[PDB]
RNA sequence: AAUUCCGAUAACGAACGAGAUCUUAACCUGCUAAUUAGCGGCGAGUACACUGUACUUGCUGCUUCUUAGAGGAACAUUGUGUGUCUAACACAAGGAAGUUUAAGGCAACAACAGGUCUGUGAUGUCCUUAGAUGAACUAGGCUGCACGCGUGCUACACUGA
RNA sequence: UGGGGAUAGAUUAUUGCAAUUAUUAAUCUUGAACGAGGAAUGCCUAGUAAGCAUGAUUCAUCAGAUUGUGCUAACUACGUC
């Protein structure tokens, strides 16, 4: 299945047990938010998968 | 008696008289607890 | 042609014809490798390729190899103190040859002989 | 095991897939050919 | 006339003295291709191919290399080179055009102009490595 | 101007999911001879991107265990690996490459709901996952390393399960999918 | 393979001009050939040292040692045994014990030493310490490494 | 004279007085030749027993060697150093013509 | 990084620790210096070219590189973001160097009936002292082995032997 | 399997007063388990880890030890409770 886009334009924290997730704000309104697995930069564009499966911010 | 010239037996500290643990390098003949004892006074100074 | 079998298996022959000579006895590799070249057998054919000739020749050259030019001192079971002076002996020879030593070992008698003799190495593990 | 012998891209890999031979067969049948690792012609 | 100069990375030193000749140029005793892996190779001839072949016909180029290893000498040599080209211009053939020269390495890698500085990190008891440890057990 | 072992030209690239390109980064001053650049590297989390996506692949391929530090074989075995690409498909070997960086990535996983990937470590996962289905491969297997590493490059650029790194990132994104 | 485009000017006047291998077997290739040093016979059942723990198993090796030797002896001008030794030692496998280092055979080492300085090639001497390299050898070295240099090139 | 001490601000001294001595009397001097610092090293193990960790502390004995070679009637210059020494700079001959 | 600072604040002021100090390793002084270090200068050959290159014996300005003394150099410097916008952090640039440049060393208070009298002519008491637990000599033994647990070494091959 | 070198058998050397419980050394022969390791559990963030050596310490003789030192130069972050 299919690659869709995303720019991420801030990170907003690292979250989940182990500290490895990070919550991410991201550009497709067409702001989507996310949760990331990975080292992330500003300006780095996001392959998601189900598109319209927006996060929960902690 | 029937000492060796060689071997362990055949040397002891010069401070102490133990056997044991003898630092032989430099020719110091000094047993290393006893070493420490003397060791900033010698020159064997610490640094890194 | 391949899969001879000789004093003892060798059936060795899409293989080199050097490591074929090794299998039987001279798995040192040194020993078959001199006998291979004094013999003149060459290294770098396969063993199917040997000639009956050739491994009669290689026989004769293992057989009391003093008289080629291999050295007294690379010849293995020199000395084997007696009063006569031996050669390395070579296969089921050889097996007998060892349990004989062994077995004058028990009548002999000293630490060696009756560690063997009780099953404890040699010069010792450190069973510990 | 082997089941490679004597008699019937230039790797000796390929070779050895094509013909069903022993990599110093492989080889041999290279040099044969051609008439660790190195450029090819 | 000759200007001298170096590179150095880990414990390498790489001497190049740079004179005025034809464009030979040789390494110790011994002419510059037979130093041996090819893929090392190219990296001491980067330079060359970075400021074609007519700047080094005017000129004979001599390396002194001693101390370290494979890799440490293959990155002294081509640092020393790059210090030397860009030492000889200042020195004796122009500013400007040394400063052409030194962009056009620059824009290409700061290490050919400055060695690497990494060193060891000394052994320190309780270990066989630098920091690494004996195994504990319970 | 510059090309790779004087044999492959890298002035031409695919744009991919963009985010890969970016990370991958073949432009004029990440471009080098050879494989075999050892700069500081750990510097800070992005430095990874400027690091040469060639001299990555190496770095990877020379690792594990008896394998270690012996960087020259490793370096050695890519260059003929691309030889071999060359030869056995129709394309430059620099764009196989490409191709199979394009494909091989994982884009979603879980640690506890999944969560999306990283692009900096969809490309260091899928350079792993390809050196290690080469390696996996290699052992005991009678072809040579460099035509198993080429075999793997090609496959993975088709994209194929003749590939472990495809089959992998397949098992990676359907857990993830099913998960979440 | 052996040749390469080359971005600098080769100079062709020495054996510092062209690759060690190429000059050492066609050296070696040439002094068996000639018949000017001897195989000798009791050579061949022992190996160069003891990290082989093996036979040498390549026939033709001596008059490689030799080739090899010989170009030490340009390279570097004053030596003795002892430098040819730790020269080809290399690394044994003890068994269990860890490896170390073991130097070459000295016998076989001194019997070539001992040939190509009665064949005028190399030169015991008391100004410079061990053995030289001397004056008929360094003529033909010279001219060999030219002859190959040459021949090889175009 | 070659000066050789286990103490570098000593030698320091002896140097620059010999140096000033010299000087007045126009005398010929090599320039101060420091030799490489030799350091006797010990390494030892902390805690006369065994008990608690392995610790251990390395030792460092450093040396200094200096070497200053002149021409002049010897008498005074050994005369002019013998006095000026620290009795931890120990004063070794070295003389020549030119 | 830090009872590090700021800030708040019935406390204000301190002190030790910590940082700091010190030893290396990291870069620059075309200053300081040449021996048992280099570099040239220059004679002399041996070799090849070709209006220099390689290789050895003899004499003898230079100090870039070998060595080692003294001294310099970063303070988050500049720029941009975030921050009570306070202490400060983040990024980019500059820069030999930007996680106090990298590494060490040094080790507060109060402990533990931790370890050591098998290091000591440091040492209490208790034991022993000519059929000695002193001094000393010859063997044997600390490594033995149904078996249990540590730390290492060497492997299980073809990115190899 | 020419991987693997445990094990054994035969040697001549070398150190020492003394080498057998093989001090160590070489030389030929001898050719065991072991197919990547269960449950568990250790170390580690840049010239490090890993791999590869080697100097020194003990030493009459004895490194598979310890301590130094280099060369070959990875992975993965660059954080969270």
């Amino acid at each position: 299945e299919k690659s869709k886009l995303a720019k991420v334009e801030k990170v907003l924290g690292r979250t989940g047990s182990r500290g490895g997730v990070i919550q991410v704000r991201a550009q497709f309104g067409r702001f989507l938010i996310r949760n990331v697995k990975g080292p992330v930069r500003e300006g780095d564009i996001l392959a998601l998968l189900e598109t319209e499966r927006e996060a929960r911010r902690l | 008696v029937h000492p060796k010239k060689y071997g362990q037996g055949s040397r002891q500290c010069r401070v102490c008289s133990n056997k044991h643990a003898i630092i032989r390098k430099y020719n110091i003949n000094i047993c290393r607890q006893c070493f420490r004892e003397r060791a900033d006074i010698i020159g064997f100074k610490k640094y890194r | 042609q391949h899969i001879l079998r000789i004093l003892n298996t060798n059936v060795d022959g899409k293989e080199k014809v050097i490591i074929a000579l090794t299998a039987i006895k001279g798995i040192g590799k040194r020993m078959a490798t001199v006998i291979c070249k004094q013999a003149n057998v060459d290294p770098t054919k396969r063993a199917g390729e040997l000639t009956t000739e050739e491994i009669d020749n290689i026989v004769h050259i293992m057989s009391t190899p003093t008289q080629f030019k291999i050295p007294d001192w690379f010849l293995n079971r020199r000395k084997d103190l007696k009063e006569g002076k031996n050669i390395h002996v070579i296969a089921n020879q050889l097996d007998s040859y060892l349990r004989e030593d062994l077995e004058r070992m028990k009548k002999i008698r000293l630490h060696r002989g009756l560690r063997h003799h009780w099953g404890l190495r040699v010069r010792g593990q450190h069973t510990k | 095991k082997l089941n490679h012998a004597v008699f019937i891209v230039i790797t000796p890999s390929a070779i050895a897939e094509k013909y069903k031979v022993n990599l110093s067969v492989a080889r041999a049948v290279i040099n044969h050919l051609a008439d660790s690792q190195k450029l090819y012609t | 006339k000759r200007v001298q100069t170096f590179g150095k990375k880990k414990t390498a030193v790489a001497v190049a003295t740079v004179t005025n000749g034809k464009g030979l140029i040789k390494l110790n005793g011994k002419n510059l291709d037979l130093v041996e892996p090819y893929i090392l190779k190219t990296k001491v001839y980067e330079p060359l191919w970075l400021i074609g072949s007519g700047k080094l016909k005017n000129l004979d180029i001599r390396i002194r290399v001693k101390g370290g290893g494979q890799t440490s000498q293959i990155y002294a040599i081509r640092q020393a080179i790059g210090k030397g080209i860009i030492s000889y211009y200042q020195k004796y053939v122009d500013e400007s055009t040394k400063k052409e020269l030194k962009d056009v390495l620059l824009r290409y890698d700061r290490s050919l102009l400055v060695g690497d500085t990494r060193r060891c990190e000394p052994k320190k008891f309780g270990g066989k490595g630098a920091r690494a440890r004996y195994q504990k057990s319970y | 101007d510059i090309k790779l072992f004087k044999k492959w030209s890298y002035e031409e690239i695919n744009i991919a999911d963009l985010s890969l390109v970016d990370c991958i980064a073949v432009s004029q001053k990440a471009c080098v001879y050879t494989p075999h650049t050892a700069g500081r590297y750990q510097k800070k989390r992005f430095r990874k991107a400027l690091c040469p996506i060639v001299e990555r692949l190496v770095n990877s391929m020379m690792m594990h265990g008896r394998n270690n530090g012996k960087k020259l074989k490793a370096i050695r075995i890519v260059a003929y690996a691309f030889e071999i690409i060359h030869l056995m498909t129709g394309e430059n070997p620099l764009q196989v490459f490409v191709n199979a960086v394009q494909k091989g990535g994982p884009r979603e996983d879980s640690t506890r709901q999944a969560v999306d990937v990283s692009p900096l470590r969809r490309v260091n996962q899928a350079i792993y996952l390809i050196c290690t289905g080469a390696r996996n491969a290699a052992f005991r297997n009678i072809k040579s390393i460099s035509e198993c590493l080429a075999e793997e490059i090609i496959n993975c650029a088709n994209e194929s399960s003749s590939s472990y790194a495809i089959k992998k990132k397949d098992e990676i994104e359907r857990v993830a999918k099913a998960n979440r | 393979r052996l040749l390469e485009p080359v971005p600098f000017v080769k100079t062709n006047n020495c054996i510092k001009d062209v690759d060690a291998d190429l000059f050492i077997r066609s050296y070696a290739t040439h002094l068996k050939l000639h018949n000017k040093i001897t195989y000798p016979k009791w050579c061949t059942f022992v190996k160069t040292g003891k990290g082989r723990k093996l036979a040498p198993l390549n026939e033709d090796w001596y008059f490689i040692r030799a080739s090899s030797i010989l170009r030490r002896l340009y390279l570097h001008p004053d030596i003795g045994v002892g430098f040819l030794r730790r020269q080809f030692s290399s690394k044994q496998r003890r068994g269990v014990a860890p490896n170390h280092t073991s130097l070459a055979s000295g016998k076989i080492l001194r019997s070539i030493l001992q040939q190509l300085e009665n064949l005028g090639y190399v030169e015991q001497n008391p100004k410079k310490k061990g053995r030289r390299l001397t004056t008929k050898g360094e003529n033909a070295i010279n001219n060999f490494a030219r002859y190959i240099n040459k021949k090889v090139y175009n | 004279i070659a000066l050789t001490s286990k103490n570098l601000r000593a030698i320091e001294k002896v140097c620059s007085d010999i140096m000033k001595g010299a000087k007045e009397k126009n005398l010929n001097v090599s320039g101060p030749v420091r030799l490489p610092v030799k350091t006797l090293r010990i390494t030892t193990r902390k805690s006369p027993c065994g008990e608690g960790t392995n610790t251990w502390d390395r030792f460092e004995l450093r040396i200094y060697k200096r070497l200053i070679d002149l021409y002049s009637q010897c008498e005074v210059v050994t005369q002019m150093t013998s006095i000026n020494i620290d009795p931890v700079v120990e004063v070794e001959v070295i003389i020549t013509d030119s």
